[PDB]
This record gives structure tokens, C-alpha cells and sequence, in this order.
């Protein structure tokens, strides 16, 4: 059951490589309009530690070099903090298809 | 701003550069000499 | 989409050196062979697991080849 | 300020190979679109030499191409420098598809339908090459896919007799294939810039995935020297295989004037066709089985569509990786059954082959970005 | 370091120079090439070929 | 049928860097010359090919004055001969592939010019059929049929020709059987790849200019990039 | 003029698997003889011995030219 | 004018007049070994004159009728019974079967 | 038990592939199963769940070690070509002996696992070959 | 808005056949460029279809242009088409260059 699922999401959370370059949830998402407004719509500081990550994650994938032990980012310490934004943006777009349909 | 300070690179340099007292003048020319060295033999390669 | 109206961005320092200085090849013996273990460790397996397979439906393949070909009567 | 950019074609060039921003941590994987491009300018300038010492006639052909290995000083090496290019055409060619189906740079409708439309061009120059050296596997092979196309019915067998120019291979078909292997390469240069056009448009995609707005770097002089570092490993290649060993790809079939009678049991045409030949064969259907091949490369097109993830990725996705590394041996092992004869256990591993080249196609990717989609509180 | 220093600053200081100079180095080395490639080709063989064969007939 | 696959054999220019044996070569013309060139035929060498391979200048003038040609129009117009210098490819000995066909049994033999080359399978092919005759277990071999097992169907419509009336090699070589049937593999590989002296040397100079210039190149790129790989990021925020 | 093929093919596989499948080659051969117009014609045995002694025949002849 | 030139280049692609221009032929036909084809070359094509064995018109006879996926009788595709003479080429995709 | 051992003992070794490696996953599965009946009986695992994943893991490596030992060995008996030599069971004893580590997530416990299991896989083909009698003689 | 405005191609026929400002002055003087364009894609299409029906051999070369305009189908309006439009196509070569200077377009 649920006790199980969390060591499955650890092990995929291992297994998937963005831990390794500091990377988080909402730094790897790919991009419609959509996801670029809801980009647009954060705050500063968060957007400033965004794009900090980023570039530092693509430095170390341009040498190639994966971070040592100690920055590999934790499960569960992360922020799912795009999902009102991108959750508001779903409902937005589905309330234009819904409405004017 | 004040506390701007350089994160060293004294193990990416070459020795002729490393110390931290020496003139930099011997150890430029040289160096360039070294590097359009390299380009000039890849030059010769390429036209042959 | 020309080079200067890309993005927004604060609070960032690049440092660099010259080209000349930095020597050519830094540990080359040292870092790179360590560093292609990691990177050959970190990949083979969701690389090589299929290619076995496939090595082995080849042996399979020339093999009932062969021995379809082969008739052994006895009269 | 400077005519660089003032100047109304150095606008062009400066703003396409001096000041493009650039993804800046490339991999060894983007060479190959200037490989293709050094690739394809070689074999126009091979081709066009090759085009001034070469004479269509359906009895002169064979003994004019070996008049060319022979009594041509250096001509033997621009002989085998054509074909081995091609070779290496097609090599650098499906290098640069799997990367741009691997690292999800398919999410660029226009330029993909673009390249799929330069992949017909390229494959449609590369047969009917193929077939001009009047060689004996080059003459069957002519029947045997021409006759392919004419499975389509009411509006195409009657097309194929046209396009033989009577009811056989004769001299207006050697013609009508010279003048087309000749034409093909400029439409296809021509839609080589337009495929560049719309890239710069765009811009390219680094091996994250990640938008990188922050990390642009000038394509002066870095990759300039990488793609001539690139450029140079694969002239060494090239001459590899025109100095030392032309017979890793040739054909022994090739190598005889089309006596028509024989037909010679060795009936597959060279490696690039190999895993096209594979598909077609393993249905016991003529219009099921070029409807088949049609339907893989219009698969190909139709690969954005399923596309269902939300990283756009595919260093980040793992099962799906297995599932593209699986893809990648059932070519491979369409290749390997294409080049072979037919009996039983081929049969059967044909038939596997193909369903499940379409089965992991079109099911297995999708489910697996839906399950790692689902898998990531998404 | 000091002859990579004097040929920096005899021959690299200019541009013009430095062309001449890998034309120079160029045709030196082509024609040094052909030598060593011709006797190492030679040197590889040495009772194969024709040259010296069809002059001991 | 059952297939059969012939060893690889130790040749001359097996080698990657290897040449070929030019003295193998002339006796390989002349055995070529004596007994082979009556069914077969290898029309696109011509004499003046042999020039630095296998004769001089004034033995391939005897060589090729020897036969007559028939060359085309004079004051008649019709039928006159030619001794010939040079120019003349070698005088195809059946003028018709059905008068070939109907001179044996059947079955014309193929031309010379790519059979080391173009029988997926090179010269240990060609030696090992012209060495390996032998006897039938119980096959038909329908009147004009040998047994030699290093063929397709291991029926063979030529009279096996290797050891009836060794042909006195004029260098002074003893005629046994597979030192003949070696020298004229190697004659025919030398037909078949009228370059491949030239070729391995211009390969001596590639690898050589490759051990040379791809360290250069190389390094100029791992020079210019080597900013890149040694740039340093730090975070300044208020 | 004594050709040297009689020699290493004498020589090389004499005693030898090659003549384990000589002695199969015989077995099939009487099977053959002890049938009226059989199938099974023994040449496969011939095939895949001549095949292992002409493997002996590429280790050892071209010393001898 | 366009449908026109359409037309006229399509004609222009079409053959030559002599490539339509077609012969008939006449073959000798007891040339032939038993149980073996011979191959006369016309229109274009091969041309199969091949000598049935008496054994192979009994193995006509034992073919039988609805297992052969293109179902005929051997009386439907022949005039003589052990001398048959068709077209040289197979039908599906241009091969020559041996 | 003895009928799978004698279906991998079957098999000439030799080119007659992946039955090999089926074989040795059966040999695995029967060993995980053996560890795990024993790990489970002594430990409480508490709960039950987590000893499901105790004997999974354990059957897994086993596995994958049978999985990993017999594609080695049969590649590298096709590789070398010769069948006897206990070689290519020393090298495909050191690679299930890696692998065995890697699933372990070690270093040194897949070196010393690679020269044990590569001396004994060697010394189990050299007592098949030169003939060591099973368990027994049980005469005199 | 609209494609023809935002599609990277429509965007250089919008600025080379559409938006291009033309000038309210010029007469049939300034047709030639056109002409020529289409000129010269005709004689490409002429000369494609005689390249389908070519073979050049020196001895053959002769027969050949007479079997194009004999027994090819239409061959002889499709070598007249070349031949005369290579006329016309000078001729309208002529017209473009006697434009471009008596109209003193040359300052370019
Ligand atoms: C050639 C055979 C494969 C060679 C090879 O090394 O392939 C693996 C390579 C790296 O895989 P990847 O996981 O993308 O890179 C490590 C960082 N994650 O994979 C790649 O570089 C992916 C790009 C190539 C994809 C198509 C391969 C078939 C053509
Ligand atoms: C006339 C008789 C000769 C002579 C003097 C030689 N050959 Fe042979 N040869 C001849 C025929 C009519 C045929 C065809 C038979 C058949 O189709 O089975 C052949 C065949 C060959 C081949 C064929 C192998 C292949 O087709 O793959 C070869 C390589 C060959 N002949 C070589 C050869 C050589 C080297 C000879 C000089 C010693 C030679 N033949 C003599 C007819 C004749
Ligand atoms: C005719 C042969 C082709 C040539 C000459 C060619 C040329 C190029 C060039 C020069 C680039 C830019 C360099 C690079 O990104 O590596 C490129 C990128 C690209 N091409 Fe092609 N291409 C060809 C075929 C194709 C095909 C068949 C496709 C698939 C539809 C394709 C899709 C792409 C994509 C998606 C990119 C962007 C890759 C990225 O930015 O990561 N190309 N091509
Ligand atoms: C427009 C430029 C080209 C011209 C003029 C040209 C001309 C020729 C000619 C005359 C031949 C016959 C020579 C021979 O094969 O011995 C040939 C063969 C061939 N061409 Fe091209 N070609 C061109 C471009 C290409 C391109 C772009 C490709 C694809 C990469 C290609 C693929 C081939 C192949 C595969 C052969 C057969 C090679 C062989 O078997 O030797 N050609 N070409
Ligand atoms: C690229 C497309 C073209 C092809 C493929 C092509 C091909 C040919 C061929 C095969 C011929 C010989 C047939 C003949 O002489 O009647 C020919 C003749 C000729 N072409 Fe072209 N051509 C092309 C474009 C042009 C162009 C643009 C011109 C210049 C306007 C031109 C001028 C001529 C002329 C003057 C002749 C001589 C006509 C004659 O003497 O019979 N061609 N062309
Ligand atoms: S069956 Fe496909 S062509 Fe004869």
C-alpha cells in the first residue's frame, strides 16, 4: 500500500538523476505558453533561486560533473511550490474551453 | 560588494604562473609562444 | 530571437580565467579515467541489458539455422 | 559601426554563424548536423566528378564506371569516396534522428516535419544512385521496389509502367534515374537551409530539456573548432574506408554487368534499406506490406502527438530510456534479419521484430510517460 | 621556454610573417614527408616491390 | 543446398600495410597468358596496364604484338589484323556469350575482371576451388557436370584445369599445383584491384597525418574551451 | 614438380577428428550402399571434415612456397 | 492550358514508340532436357518454355484445387499437357523464380 | 534440487545458449528461496510487508547472480571456443562476484566476492571435467 | 493574428511579393525581371525532361537528339522549348541590362 509507494517514489527519486545536479520538482518541467506564465507569475526571490539552479545545473552538466555527496538534493525536503500556479493556470484554460464551448 | 573575492584556480594554472611573487612577463611570451605554436602546426597540417 | 532580450537576471557572478594561463589539459589522467567510470557505471545499465538479448536471439538465430538445414534420416 | 553588421549578407551570416545564442552544455550528439552537412556538400563535389566522367547507356554503363576505377587517375578514390560517403550519410543520419527523437527536440513540430521530408528526399537520391552503376543486384533490386510501388491499385500500376518507360528497366529508365539522382541533392540542400531556417527560429534544446536563457554562448569560435574537430574524425573515418577497406561495405552483386536471366539467390539491397526490407517482407501482404513501411515513417511523423510527459526529456525519464535502448536493438535487429535469407526461425523473428518496433512505438512509450508521470505526485 | 619565447617574438608578433612562415614550414615538411613516407613504405615491404626488382632485371 | 565456407589463408597482401608480390604477379600473367585464356576472359585490362606491375616497357610491346586484332575501316574498309602497341584490351577469345555458351556444355564462364572481388568470398575462394577437386558421394552430375565442393550446387561446367599441362614458368620457377593456382589468385587479385599498392601507401600517409594533426587539433579545441570548463558561478543576492 | 598440397594434406590431419568423421563418412557411405536410391546422399560429413581439414590446410601450407 | 501541358509533359514521360512496339515469336520447343526450363527473352521479359516430366503432370494432378490461394486447374492454365511455355517472370514483384 | 542441476549439467558448454542462463535463474530462484525460508523463520520481521521485501531481495540477487554467471559463461564459451578450459568459469565467476557487490552497493565485498566465486565456480568445473565424484562414493 | 506575419517563411514572402513597395511609375521597361525569373525556371523544366531522354555518348549523342525529336512523345516541342527559350531568355537578358542603364537604375 502506502508504506511501499513511498520506497517506490525513493527509489524512483534515486533512480532518475536531478537529485544529483541540484535540482528540484519545477526545475525540469517542460513548456507550453502555459507553463512560461505560470514561470511569469512567481515571486522574485523564488524565481531568483530558480534560475541560480538552473545555471549552475548546466554548468556542471557542460563539465559534465555531478555534484559530491553533499549537495545531493533529499527526497523530501523539496517545494511542490508551482502547483497552485500551475493548477490555477489548468483551471483557467479549462474554464476558456468550458465556457466559451 | 567589498567582500568580492576570487575563488582561487591554483590547480587549474601552469606552473610558470602559479607563484604568487613572480614577475608575469617571462612566463607570457612563452606561454604564447607555446599555444600559436600549436595553431601554426595545425596550420601546416591543413594546408598540406 | 537575437542575443539580449532573453531573460531577467539578478544576483549572479561568473568568474573566469584566461584561456592561456589554465594549462591545456588539466589531469587528464587523474580526473577524466575516474570520471568515464562514473559515467559508464551510471548508464549500463539501461544501455547494455537489451544488447545481450539481442546477442543471444543472434546466437539463436545462425544456430536453428544450421540446424533446420541438417536432416539426419537413417534407412 | 561595422559592415558585419550592416552588410545585407553578412547580416545573414553574422546572425546565423557568429551571433546565434547556443545551448552551452552540448553533448558529442550535435556534431552530426554539420557532419551531415559536410557529408552532403562532399558527395555533390564527388558526384558531380563522378557526373564528368560518366556515360548513361544501358550496355556502356558497367564498363564506363570501370573505365573510371581504371584509366582515371584517383578516379577509383572518388568512386569509392561516393559511396562510402553515402555510407557515412546515412550513419551521421540516424545519429542525428535518434538524438532528436532521444532529447526530446521533437517537441518542434515544424522543423520535424521538415526533416521527415528531407529523410524521403535523402532515402529516394540514395536508392536511385543505387541503382545507376548498372550492377546486378542494382538491376533487381530496380524491379523488386518498383514493383513495390505499383501495389497501390487503379491509379498506380499503370503509373509504374510509366515510370519505367514501357513494361522493364531500359534506357529511359537508366536516364530518367540519372537526371533524378543528379536533381534530388539541391531540392534537398534547399531544404537543408530551410530546416536550419526554422531552427534558428526556435533555437536549439540542450540535453536537459531545461529552457537555458540564462547560458547562451556565442557559436564563435566554439563550435566552430568542435565541428571541425568533428569534421576532421569523420574525414578520418572516410578515408578509413576508401584506404583500407572498401569491401566492409560493398556488394558482391554490384560488381557484375545485369544479365537479366540470372536473378542470384544474394537478393538484399545495402544496410540502409536493410531494416526498411525487413519490415516489408514479414507480412505475407504486397499493398499490406508497402502500406506497412509508409505507415513506420509516417509513424516517425506522427511521433509529437504522443509524446505525454511533462519533462520534455529523456536523461530523466528511465524506463522510458530501456524502452528507446530496446527501440534502438529492434532496428538494429530489423537490419541484421533484412540481411539475411528466408526459412523458418527468420520468419518468426521478422514478424517480432516488427510488431514490436510498433508496439513499443506507439504503446509503450506513452504508458511509460503517463506511469513516470503519475509516479511524481503529478 | 626561452627558444618557444624567441620564436614568439620573431615570427607570432606579426600576422603577414607568420603566413609566410607556415608556407615556409609547409613545403619543408610536404617535402620531408614524401621522404619518410617513401622509405617507411619501402622499409615495410623491401623484397615486394618493383622498382627494385624490375632494375635487377 | 549445403554450404560450405573456405578458410582465410595467409596471404602476401593480407596485411594492412602489405604490398603485393610483383615477381607472383608476372608469372601470374604468364600462367594467365598460357593455359586460362582460352574460355575465360578479362577484356578490360589492357597491356600497357602491366607497365609497372609485372613487365617493362619493350616485353609488353612483344607481349602485345603478338596477337592480331582486327581493326576497323582502311582503303577496303571491311577486314584487315593489327599487331598493335598497347592500346588493345585483351582479344576476347569467344565474340558471343551464345557462342560462348554453345562452345562448352552450357554454362559461358564469367569474365576475370572482379571475380577475386565480386564471389562473397575473395582470393581463399578462387584457390580453393581451383585446388579442391574430388569425388562424388552419390550425386547426378547430369553429363557436364565436375564435383568440386568450393562451388554453389558443386557442379562445375569447367574441366579442371590446374595440374593437365603445367605451363613452364619462364622465370624459373618448378610448375607444382599450388604454387601455379597461388600465382594466379594473385594475379587476378591484381586484376581486380589495379591500385591497391597506391592505395595502402596513400593510407601509410593518412595514418600518419592523422597520428600528426588530430593531437593539434585536439588540443587548439580543448585550449579555447578550456574557459568554459574552468568558469565559476556564485550567488549574490541582497 | 612434386605439388606440396599432397603433402600437408597427407600430413596434417592424420590421425584426427577429421578421420573421426572419415569413419562417419564410411558409416554413411555402406548406409548408402545398403539402400536403393536413398535421400540421405553422405556428402554432409564430407562437407564439414573437408571443412575442418582445409581449417588445418590455412594453419600450415604457406611455408612451403 | 494547364491541363493541357500537364498532359502533354505526363505523354512526354510515357516510353518511345518502339518500346511499345512489341514481336511475335516463335520457339522450338523439344530443345530442352526433362524436367528443366529454358528462357527466351521477349518483350522485354524472359520467356519460360519448360519441360514437364510425365512425373510432373502427375504432380500437376496432385495439386490440389482450393489450397492453391490463387485456386486453378491445370487444364484452365495449360493447352499441352507436358509441354508448358509461360510468362518468365514472377508476377508479384518482378522476380524470376529459379 | 537435482533436476535442475542436471539440466544445466545437460547441456554441452559448448553452444546450445540460454537454456544456460534459465537453468542458472532456477538456481537462483532456489537459493533465494532457501535464504529467505531461513531469514524469515528467524528474524519477526514486523510486519510481514517488509518480509516480503526481505525475501524479493534476497531472491533477486540470487537471481541476478545466476542471470549474470550464465550469460558470461556461455558468451565466453562461444567467444574463446574452447570448451574445457575452466578460464572462462574463473572470469564468469569474478563477474557474478562483481555483480553480486554492485546489488550490494560495495566495493570490497565485490572483490572478495569475485576471487571466491571465481576459484569455486574454477573448482567446480575442473572437478565436472576431470571427474570428482557427487557427494559419495559411498562404497569402499 | 495572422500567419503571414508570424510564420518565419511567410514573413520573407510577406517582405519580397506583398509589403514590398513598389513603385506607382514603371512600365512595361521593367517587366523583364519577372520574365526572366520565369524564363529560367521554364528552361530548367525543358531541360530536365531532355536530361530524362539524354544519353551523351559522342558517337550516340547525334542519334539521340534525333530519337528525342522523333520517337519520344512531344520531344521535339520540348527541345524547341529549350532551344528558343534560351533564345527569349537572352532577349529578355537584353531588356533587363538596357533597363538598368538608360534608366540609370546603375547607381547600385
Ligand atoms: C552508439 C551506441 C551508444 C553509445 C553511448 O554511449 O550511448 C549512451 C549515451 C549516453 O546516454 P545518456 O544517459 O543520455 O548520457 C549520460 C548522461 N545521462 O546516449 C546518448 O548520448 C544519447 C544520444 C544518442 C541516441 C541515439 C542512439 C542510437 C543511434
Ligand atoms: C575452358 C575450358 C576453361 C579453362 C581453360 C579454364 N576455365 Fe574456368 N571455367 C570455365 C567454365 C566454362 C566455367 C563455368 C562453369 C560453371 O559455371 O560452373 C568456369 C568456371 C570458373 C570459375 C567460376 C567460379 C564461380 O563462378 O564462382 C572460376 C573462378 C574459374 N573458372 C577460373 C579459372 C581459372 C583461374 C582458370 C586457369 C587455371 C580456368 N578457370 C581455366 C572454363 C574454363
Ligand atoms: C537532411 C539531413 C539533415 C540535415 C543536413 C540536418 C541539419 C541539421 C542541422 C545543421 C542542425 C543544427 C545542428 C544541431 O542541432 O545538431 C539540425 C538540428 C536538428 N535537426 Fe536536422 N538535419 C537533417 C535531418 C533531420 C531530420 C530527419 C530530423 C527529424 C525530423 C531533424 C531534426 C532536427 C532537430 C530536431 C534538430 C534540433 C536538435 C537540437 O537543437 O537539439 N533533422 N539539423
Ligand atoms: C547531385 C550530386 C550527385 C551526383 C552528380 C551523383 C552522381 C552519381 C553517379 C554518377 C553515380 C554512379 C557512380 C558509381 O556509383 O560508381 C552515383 C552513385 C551513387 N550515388 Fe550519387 N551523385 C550525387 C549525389 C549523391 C548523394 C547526395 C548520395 C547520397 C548520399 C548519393 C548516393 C550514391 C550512391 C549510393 C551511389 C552508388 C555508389 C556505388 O555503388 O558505387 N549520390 N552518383
Ligand atoms: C538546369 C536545367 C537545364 C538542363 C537540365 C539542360 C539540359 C540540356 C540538354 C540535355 C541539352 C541538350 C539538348 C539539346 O541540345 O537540344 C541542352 C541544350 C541547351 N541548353 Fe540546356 N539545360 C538546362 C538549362 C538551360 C538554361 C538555363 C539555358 C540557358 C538559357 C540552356 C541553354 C541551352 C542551349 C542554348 C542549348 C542548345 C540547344 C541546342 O543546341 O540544341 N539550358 N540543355
Ligand atoms: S514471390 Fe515475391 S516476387 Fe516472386
Amino acid at each position: 500500500s502506502s508504506k511501499w509507494l513511498e520506497g517506490i517514489r525513493k527509489w524512483y527519486y534515486n533512480a532518475a538523476g536531478f537529485n544529483k545536479l541540484g535540482l528540484m520538482r519545477d526545475d525540469t518541467i517542460h513548456e507550453n505558453d502555459d507553463v512560461k506564465e505560470a514561470i511569469r507569475r512567481l515571486p522574485e526571490n523564488l524565481y531568483n533561486d530558480r534560475v541560480f539552479r538552473i545555471k549552475r545545473a548546466l554548468d556542471l552538466s557542460m563539465r559534465q560533473q555531478i555534484l559530491p555527496k553533499e549537495q545531493w538534493t533529499k527526497y523530501e525536503e523539496d517545494k511542490f511550490y508551482l502547483e497552485p500556479y500551475l493548477k490555477e493556470v489548468i483551471r483557467e484554460r479549462k474554464e476558456r474551453e468550458e465556457w466559451t464551448k | 560588494h567589498t567582500d568580492i573575492k576570487v575563488p582561487d584556480f591554483s590547480d587549474y594554472r601552469r606552473p610558470e604562473v602559479l607563484d604568487s611573487t613572480k614577475s608575469s612577463k617571462e612566463s607570457s611570451e612563452a606561454r604564447k609562444g607555446f599555444s600559436y605554436l600549436i595553431t601554426a602546426t595545425t596550420t601546416v597540417g591543413v594546408a598540406y | 530571437r537575437q542575443f539580449g532580450h532573453l531573460t531577467r537576471v539578478r544576483h549572479v557572478i561568473t568568474y573566469s580565467l584566461s584561456p592561456f594561463e589554465q594549462r591545456a589539459f588539466p589531469h587528464y589522467f587523474s580526473k577524466g579515467i575516474p570520471n568515464v567510470l562514473r559515467r559508464t557505471r551510471a548508464c549500463i545499465l539501461r544501455v547494455a541489458p537489451p544488447f545481450v538479448v539481442f546477442y543471444l536471439v543472434y546466437t539463436w538465430g545462425t544456430q536453428e539455422f544450421e540446424k533446420s538445414k541438417r536432416k539426419n534420416p537413417a534407412a | 559601426i561595422n559592415i558585419r553588421k550592416t552588410h545585407p549578407l553578412m547580416k545573414i551570416v553574422n546572425n546565423a554563424f557568429i551571433d546565434l545564442p547556443a545551448p552551452s552544455n552540448i553533448s558529442s550528439w550535435w556534431n552530426f548536423g554539420s557532419l551531415l552537412g559536410i557529408c552532403l556538400i562532399l558527395q555533390i563535389l564527388t558526384g558531380l566528378f563522378l557526373a564528368m566522367h560518366y556515360t548513361p547507356d544501358t550496355t556502356t554503363a558497367f564498363s564506363s564506371v570501370t573505365h573510371i576505377c581504371r584509366d582515371v587517375n584517383y578516379g577509383w578514390i572518388i568512386r569509392y569516396m561516393h559511396a562510402n560517403g553515402a555510407s557515412m550519410f546515412f550513419i551521421c543520419l540516424f545519429m542525428h534522428v535518434g538524438r532528436g527523437l532521444y532529447y526530446g527536440s521533437y517537441t518542434f513540430l515544424e522543423t520535424w516535419n521538415i526533416g521527415v521530408i528531407l529523410l524521403f528526399a535523402t532515402m529516394a537520391t540514395a536508392f536511385m544512385g543505387y541503382v545507376l552503376p548498372w550492377g546486378q543486384m542494382s538491376f533487381w533490386g530496380a524491379t523488386v521496389i518498383t514493383n513495390l510501388l505499383s501495389a497501390i491499385p487503379y491509379i498506380g500500376t499503370n503509373l509504374v509502367e510509366w515510370i519505367w518507360g514501357g513494361f522493364s528497366v531500359d534506357k529511359a529508365t537508366l536516364t530518367r534515374f540519372f537526371a533524378f539522382h543528379f536533381i534530388f541533392p539541391f531540392i534537398i540542400a534547399a531544404l537543408a537551409m530551410v530546416h536550419l531556417l526554422f531552427l534558428h527560429e526556435t533555437g536549439s534544446n540542450n540535453p536537459t530539456g531545461i529552457p537555458s536563457d540564462t547560458d547562451k554562448i556565442p557559436f564563435h569560435p566554439y563550435y566552430t573548432i568542435k565541428d571541425i574537430l568533428g569534421a576532421i574524425l569523420l574525414i578520418l573515418i572516410l578515408m578509413l574506408l576508401v584506404l583500407f577497406t572498401p569491401d566492409l561495405l560493398g556488394d558482391p552483386d554490384n560488381y557484375t554487368p545485369a544479365n537479366p536471366l540470372n536473378t542470384p539467390p544474394h537478393i538484399k539491397p545495402e544496410w540502409y534499406f536493410l531494416f526498411a526490407y525487413a519490415i516489408l517482407r514479414s507480412i505475407p501482404n504486397k499493398l499490406g506490406g508497402v502500406l506497412a513501411l509508409v505507415l513506420s515513417i509516417l509513424v516517425l511523423v506522427i511521433m509529437p502527438l504522443l509524446h505525454t510527459s511533462k519533462q520534455r526529456s529523456m536523461m530523466f525519464r528511465p524506463i522510458s530510456q530501456c524502452m528507446f535502448w530496446i527501440l534502438v536493438a529492434d532496428l538494429l535487429t530489423l537490419t541484421w534479419i533484412g540481411g539475411q535469407p528466408v526459412e523458418h526461425p527468420y520468419i518468426i523473428i521478422g514478424q517480432l521484430a516488427s510488431i514490436m518496433y510498433f508496439l513499443i512505438i506507439l504503446v509503450m512509450m506513452p504508458v511509460a510517460s503517463i506511469i513516470e508521470n503519475n509516479l511524481l505526485k503529478w | 621556454p626561452t627558444l618557444t619565447a624567441r620564436l614568439y617574438s620573431l615570427l607570432f608578433r606579426r600576422t603577414s610573417t607568420f603566413a609566410l612562415t607556415i608556407v615556409v614550414g609547409a613545403l619543408f615538411f610536404e617535402r620531408a614527408f614524401d621522404q619518410g613516407a617513401d622509405a617507411i613504405y619501402e622499409h615495410i615491404n623491401e623484397g615486394k616491390l618493383w622498382k627494385h626488382i624490375k632494375h635487377k632485371y | 543446398d549445403l554450404e560450405l565456407h573456405p578458410p582465410s589463408y595467409p596471404w602476401s597482401h593480407r596485411g594492412l600495410l602489405s604490398s603485393l608480390d610483383h615477381t607472383s604477379i608476372r608469372r601470374g600473367f604468364q600462367v594467365y597468358k598460357q593455359v586460362c585464356s582460352s574460355c575465360h576472359s578479362m577484356d578490360y585490362v589492357a597491356y600497357r596496364h602491366l607497365v609497372g606491375v609485372c613487365y617493362t616497357e619493350d616485353e609488353a610491346k612483344a607481349l602485345a604484338e603478338e596477337v592480331e586484332v582486327q581493326d576497323g575501316p582502311n582503303e577496303d574498309g571491311e577486314m584487315f589484323m593489327r599487331p598493335g602497341k598497347l592500346s588493345d584490351y585483351f582479344p576476347k577469345p569467344y565474340p558471343n556469350p551464345e557462342a560462348a555458351r554453345a562452345a562448352n556444355n552450357g554454362a559461358l564462364p564469367p569474365d576475370l575482371s572482379y571475380i577475386v572481388r565480386a564471389r562473397h568470398g575473395g582470393e581463399d575462394y578462387v584457390f580453393s576451388l581451383l585446388t579442391g577437386y574430388c569425388e562424388p558421394p552419390r550425386v547426378s552430375l547430369r553429363e557436364g557436370l565436375y564435383f568440386n565442393p568450393y562451388f554453389p550446387g558443386q557442379a562445375i561446367g569447367m574441366a579442371p584445369p590446374i595440374y593437365n599441362e603445367v605451363l613452364e614458368f619462364d622465370d624459373g620457377t618448378p610448375a607444382t599445383m599450388s604454387q601455379v593456382a597461388k600465382d594466379v589468385c594473385t594475379f587476378l587479385r591484381w586484376a581486380a584491384e589495379p591500385e591497391h599498392d597506391h592505395r595502402k601507401r596513400m593510407g601509410l600517409k593518412m595514418l600518419l597525418m592523422m597520428g600528426l594533426l588530430l593531437p593539434l587539433v585536439y588540443a587548439m579545441k580543448r585550449h579555447k574551451w578550456s574557459v568554459l570548463k574552468s568558469r565559476k558561478l556564485a550567488y549574490r543576492p541582497p | 614438380l612434386v605439388d606440396p598440397l599432397t603433402t600437408v594434406r597427407e600430413q596434417c590431419e592424420q590421425l584426427e577428428k577429421c578421420v573421426k568423421a572419415r569413419e562417419r563418412l564410411e558409416l554413411c557411405d555402406e548406409r548408402v550402399s545398403s539402400r536403393s536410391q536413398t535421400e540421405e546422399d553422405c556428402t554432409e560429413e564430407l562437407f564439414d571434415f573437408l571443412h575442418a581439414r582445409d581449417h588445418c590446410v590455412a594453419h600450415k601450407l604457406f611455408n612451403s612456397l | 492550358a494547364a491541363k493541357n501541358v500537364v498532359s502533354q509533359f505526363v505523354s512526354s514521360m510515357s516510353a518511345s514508340a518502339d518500346v511499345l512496339a512489341m514481336s511475335k515469336i516463335e520457339i522450338k520447343l523439344s530443345d530442352i532436357p526433362e524436367g528443366k526450363n529454358m528462357a527466351f527473352k521477349w518483350r522485354g521479359k524472359p520467356l519460360f518454355v519448360r519441360h514437364r516430366t510425365k512425373k510432373e503432370i502427375d504432380q500437376e494432378a496432385a495439386v490440389e484445387v482450393s489450397q492453391l490461394r490463387d485456386p486453378q486447374h491445370d487444364l484452365e492454365r495449360v493447352k499441352k499437357p507436358e509441354w508448358v511455355i509461360l510468362i518468365g517472370v514472377c508476377t508479384h514483384l518482378g522476380c524470376v523464380p529459379i | 534440487a537435482k533436476t535442475l542441476l542436471h539440466q544445466y549439467w545437460d547441456i554441452p558448454e559448448g553452444t546450445e545458449c540460454h537454456r544456460k542462463t534459465y537453468a542458472a535463474t532456477s538456481i537462483g530462484g532456489a537459493s533465494g528461496l532457501v535464504v529467505s525460508a531461513y531469514s524469515v523463520a528467524l528474524k519477526t520481521p514486523t510486519s510481514f510487508l517488509e518480509g516480503v521485501a526481505r525475501t524479493g531481495r534476497y531472491t533477486f540477487t540470487a537471481a541476478a547472480i545466476g542471470a549474470i554467471f550464465g550469460l558470461t559463461s556461455c558468451i565466453s564459451a562461444q567467444v574463446r571456443e574452447k570448451p574445457d578450459d575452466p578460464l572462462n568459469y574463473l572470469i564468469g565467476g569474478c563477474a557474478g562476484g562483481l555483480t553480486l557487490g554492485a546489488r550490494t552497493r560495495s566495493y570490497g565485498i565485490g572483490a572478495a566476492a569475485c576471487a571466491y566465486m571465481g576459484l569455486t565456480a574454477a573448482l567446480v568445473k575442473m572437478g565436472q571435467l576431470e571427474g570428482w565424484k557427487v557427494f559419495a562414493e559411498p562404497k569402499v
